[PDB]
């Protein structure tokens, strides 16, 4: 029992000591296993945590503040093994990489990110058409025309899609970049199942990129 | 008042120390007042004071100058800097103002007053008494050393700080006038070893009196008010002590006429830069308008500092660490000040001579200095030890580096150096009197 | 010696650990051993300078600050964790740090902090408690350091 | 309080408000 203890502070580790605990966790790589299961599967558990989600809600903001929350953590994880994974150029996999990937600090280039990469990791497919209104100040967004998870949802209302808001949010807040995503809906093309996420930036944002 | 809120300025050596000391029957809150509200006419112009006798420090011989004042009411110890006034007089105090409310007889009080402070230059006071007696009116009258004035120092103010410009001046007169036939022995030849030798942790003696003579004149001259004939003067005083091969006064000389070029520029008077200081100092003669000032300034501070770096490894001719970590803190507030505005326009020129900060405005693109050479600049402070001068000069230190810190956005480098200030304050075997500028360290920490 | 932390968003360490040469298993010898933290936590502000600043790579930042024989290089991951290491000399020395030794000692230590935070039960604010991931920083340490 | 105690007290005479050395 040798774990950090940060109640007690840093501990003398004496550079011979080689002897190893095996954990499942850390020994297992995470190269890019491809093991794709059914969309039925991922649907059932979506729908099923949703159910679980209303009787423990009582009003719409709760519940969509709820279903962000519960897509945030997943935003957390992806964010990391989205930008450090892709830095593979074709044991561990730290020593086959000879340059980390440049990580993004400007405005647009986290949003092409999200629109190349993690979409198409998540959906395998790029997302479409990723706009920003050049009007007020500022209102960037991600428009899908037939969004995956939430396909089977019926009704024109859209509350069960802040699950991908939420990852969203979750990603551009620990890459740096606090964010008020919201999802609205916007028939336009002949697919009428469109929704967009309108993602709005903080004042501290738009100060540092100027 | 406040004690740990030090940030020199770089026209310090222009300024004239003076102490002040509350006489009679004062209390802490009241005489803090006093001297503050007091500390609001050290900029009194020359051209209202009668002139001297003599013609080298007559006020009447140079229409502009400010005679700047510096007033502090913590007494540093001597025994100590006394080694260090043949090298450069700007240190000692040479005005005593006493506050005295208490209907005193003012003979005895000012003879008591020279008694226990025997080696100034000119001991006067100020009696802010309400309404004194009209017996003891035309006493204070007759003496020009007293003066008179209401509670909270606003009845006469002006002329009476008028007066005391050329009260000390013709003393000031007599002072150089006994002192310009000393053979000006260098520091470290009168102290010994007495004075640390700044540890890092990283015809050639009448030519060389000479030159040393001039530039302790010019030197006179810039704290008397005189600035072109200060400048005239250290002309001389640095071609001369560069040709006869000394690195430790030069250094001082290269400062002087470094310090010029702020209050020449200040004043608002066109101005030639010499010949030699070109010479010895890249460019990188010609008018001050043709040529940037604050970038010509850094260089001649560099080489000041490298002159004071290579005038170590003398025995007995070694620049004082005291003399180079105040240069180092001085050019550093030079560097905030300049990291404050687009250009060197007139007001960081104000702010950097009045002493006022008025901090956190809103950042400009391209400062003069950007906000990485000023950090790599300030980490010079630890490169010598610290630890080994009198806690009075040390906190200093830690202090000016934590406003230039705090000035930069560098809260948590302000809260490292604060933690070393508090460190150092608590190890000193000498007892500590309370002041509420520890409070408000402490709240800020 | 060495003394390396990870410290996430809110300026607070999620690990730390020291390391020695072997020759004198002591560490920092009284003060250091006292002044490490503070000296970490004014360096992370110049960290934190670099963190936004256009000029290749970007989350190895190498030698950054500096103070009296202390070497300091930070690390910064995706997410804004930030590794920082001091390395100071042998009692005597003007220490110089090996690039190619201290990027791939952040590579692999960036590569267990992320498969430490991808079980469901781990927060940012939490620290790394785990006897393995010590276990196996330690003797990455060795591989690596020195 | 102590602050409101030695912010009316009577300073001595003669001497500097705040001294550092003993």
């Amino acid at each position: 029992s040798d774990g950090y203890e940060y109640t007690v502070g840093p501990k003398q580790a004496i550079t011979s000591e080689a002897s190893y605990i095996p954990s499942r966790i850390y020994s297992e790589s995470l190269l890019f296993k491809r093991q794709e299961a059914s969309l039925s599967a991922m649907a059932f558990l979506f729908q099923e945590m949703i159910s679980q989600l209303h009787r423990t809600c009582k009003t719409a903001g709760d519940f969509e503040t709820k279903l962000s929350d519960y897509g945030h953590n997943i935003g957390i994880r992806l964010l990391e093994l989205l930008n450090f994974r892709a830095s593979v150029s074709p044991e561990s996999l730290s020593n086959y990489i000879t340059k980390m990937r440049r990580r993004d600090l400007k405005i647009l280039d986290i949003l092409q990110f999200i629109h190349g990469t993690l979409w198409s990791y998540l959906f395998n497919h790029v997302s479409d058409d990723l706009v920003k209104s050049s009007e007020r100040d500022n209102e960037y967004m991600i428009v899908d025309n037939f969004p995956t998870l939430t396909q089977f949802i019926p009704g024109e209302n859209v509350s069960c899609e802040y699950f991908v808001c939420g990852i969203i949010k979750g990603f551009l807040f620990n890459a740096g970049f606090p964010c008020g995503v919201t999802a609205h809906r916007m028939p336009q093309g002949g697919h009428s199942q469109r929704t967009v996420y309108l993602i709005q930036f903080d004042r501290q944002v738009l100060d540092r990129e100027g | 008042m406040n004690i740990l809120k030090h940030f020199p300025s770089y026209v310090g050596p222009s300024k004239i120390r003076t102490l002040v000391i509350p006489i009679g029957h004062w209390t802490r809150k009241e005489f803090n007042n006093a001297v503050q509200k007091l500390s609001e006419f050290n900029e009194i112009h020359l051209s209202d004071v009668t002139p001297i006798d003599s013609p080298i420090f007559t006020p009447q011989g140079f229409p502009h100058g400010k005679l700047f004042f510096d007033f502090l009411t913590i007494d540093h110890d001597d025994a100590l800097e006394l080694f260090l006034y043949d090298f450069e007089p700007f240190r000692k105090t040479f005005v005593i103002i006493g506050l005295v409310n208490d209907y005193s007889d003012p003979l005895t009080n000012l003879n008591f007053m020279k008694e226990k402070y025997p080696t100034l230059i000119s001991p006067n006071l100020v009696y802010a008494s309400s309404t004194p007696t009209k017996e003891l009116e035309q006493t204070i009258d007759t003496m020009e050393n007293v003066f008179a004035s209401s509670p909270d120092m606003q009845k006469n103010i002006e002329t009476i700080m008028c007066d005391i410009a050329r009260n000390f001046l013709t003393a000031l007169n007599s002072y150089y006038s006994s002192y310009k036939h000393v053979t000006l022995r260098s520091p470290g030849a009168i102290g010994g070893n007495a004075v640390l030798k700044t540890t890092l942790i990283r015809n050639r003696s009448q030519q060389k009196s000479l030159g040393r003579q001039m530039k302790i004149l010019g030197n006179f001259q810039l704290l008397a008010g005189r600035y072109v004939d200060a400048l005239n003067s250290f002309v001389d005083a640095i071609t001369t002590l560069y040709k006869v091969r000394d690195y430790l006064w030069l250094g001082s000389a290269l400062d002087g006429i470094s310090i010029c070029f702020l209050l020449l520029s200040y004043l608002g008077l066109s101005y030639q830069i010499p010949q030699i200081v070109s010479l010895i100092c890249p460019v990188e003669n010609i008018d001050v308008e043709n040529i940037n000032l604050p970038l010509l300034i850094k260089c001649i501070s560099d080489k000041v500092l490298y002159y004071y770096d290579l005038s170590l490894m003398h025995n007995s001719e070694y620049a004082p660490q005291v003399v180079y970590c105040e240069f180092l803190l001085k050019t550093l507030t030079f560097m905030t000040s300049c990291y404050k505005s687009s250009e060197f326009s007139k007001d960081v020129l104000d702010n950097i001579v009045k002493n006022q900060h008025r901090a956190l405005s809103d950042i400009p693109n391209s400062p003069m200095f950007p906000r990485f050479e000023v950090y790599f600049y300030s980490n010079k402070l630890f490169e010598l030890q610290l630890k080994e001068m009198q806690v009075e000069a040390q906190i200093k230190i830690y202090s000016t580096m934590a406003e230039v810190y705090r000035l930069l956005g560098y809260k948590r480098k302000q809260l490292f150096v604060l933690r070393l200030l508090m460190v150092a304050l608590l190890a000193t075997p000498n007892k500590i009197a309370w002041h509420p500028d520890y409070r408000t360290l402490i709240d800020t920490i | 010696p060495q003394y390396f932390a990870i410290i996430g968003k809110k300026d607070n360490p999620v690990y730390e650990i020291e390391f020695t040469n072997a020759e004198n298993p002591q560490g920092f010898p009284q003060d250091l051993k006292e002044l490490n933290p503070f000296i970490l936590h004014a360096s992370l502000d110049i960290v934190e300078d670099l963190q936004w600043q256009i000029n290749t790579d970007n989350c190895y930042l190498g030698k950054v600050d500096h103070f009296y024989g202390l070497a300091i290089t930070a690390y910064i991951s995706y997410s804004g964790m930030k590794f920082v290491m001091i390395h100071g000399n042998s009692a005597n020395s003007s220490v110089v740090i090996d690039d190619n030794n201290m990027r791939s000692f952040y590579q692999e230590v960036h590569e267990l902090y992320v498969k430490t935070l991808m079980n469901p039960f781990y927060k940012i604010t939490d620290p790394i408690r785990s006897p393995a991931f010590d276990s196996r920083v330690r003797t990455l340490a060795r591989k690596h350091l020195s | 309080t102590l602050d409101k105690y030695s912010s009316e007290e009577i300073l001595p005479s003669f001497e500097p408000v705040y001294s550092w050395s003993s």
